[PDB]
């Protein structure tokens, strides 16, 4: 359905969009059926919900944060897939990595639409 | 010799949902007992923070049959709650007979047999 873009796009039309489930989310949420997560019940309580998920990524790292000043925002950016896959690699080969370790498999935070970045230390202290 | 009083208690039962949680569910009570004064007294209960477990305290659809429903969160000891049912609240009833008979006038007591022996007496009188 209706979702616009970066644009300043209103899509009124609610139940009139189309969706279901997506690609990522078939793997990414599996194992329900296997005890993993622990529940509790709803105020409702006639059924059940989960706190957390299973994760086979950490989604904190691919897609950012825009929060709000309740005692403070927080922006974090988003990252790339396999530069994630290569720094789980790279912790799981070595727990004695360092900064430039994670400068070489993450050159940098990027975005679905691009920048440029030019600064260095403040990526530096970014991270740090 | 119709003196003293004896327990009574109500038609109280557990039952497990379709998620694993049971329900205290009464079906009647014994002889002089509002459903709503004893519905405030668990209010007072709740309130009063002496009871634990209890979530739900719900009625509903009683006038095809008479259905009040108690249910209680997981890890309480549900049965151990109805003994606290009926050791402090009103459900558990003491009651007390009083039989102490007038004969023409003068008060009396009697025995079960003696009661049958003045109606048999009158019966003769009656059809005589």
């Amino acid at each position: 359905g209706n979702f616009g873009s970066m644009d300043g796009d209103s899509a009124a039309a609610q139940r009139y969009t189309e969706a279901r489930m997506s690609k990522i989310a078939l793997e990414m949420l599996r194992d329900i059926n296997k005890n993993t997560v622990d529940f509790v019940d709803n105020y409702d309580a006639n059924e059940r919900e989960p706190l957390v998920l299973p994760a086979r990524f950490p989604n904190l790292l691919v897609n950012g944060a825009t929060g709000i000043a309740v005692g403070m925002a927080t922006n974090i950016p988003p990252h790339n897939l396999g530069e994630t896959i290569d720094a789980v690699k790279l912790v799981m080969d070595n727990p004695e990595v360092t900064t430039k370790d994670l400068m070489e498999v993450l050159p940098g935070p990027d975005f679905p639409t691009g920048a440029l970045v030019m600064g260095k230390s403040g990526i530096h202290k970014a991270y740090e | 010799t119709g003196k003293g009083s004896i327990v009574l208690r109500s038609r109280t039962e557990i039952e497990t949902t379709k998620t694993g949680r049971e329900r205290i569910v009464v079906t009647e009570f014994p002889y002089m007992v509002n459903k709503t004064k004893v519905h405030e007294h668990i209010v007072r209960l709740v309130q009063e923070k002496r009871i634990e477990g209890i979530t739900a305290v719900r009625d509903e659809s009683n006038r095809e049959g008479v259905r009040f429903v108690i249910e209680v969160k997981r890890d309480a000891s549900a049965n151990v709650i109805l003994n606290n049912l009926f050791k402090m609240t009103q459900m558990q009833t003491n009651f007390g007979f009083n039989m102490l008979a007038i004969q023409n006038g003068i008060p009396k007591i009697l025995s079960l047999r003696q009661i049958l022996d003045a109606y048999i007496e009158h019966q003769k009188e009656v059809v005589v």
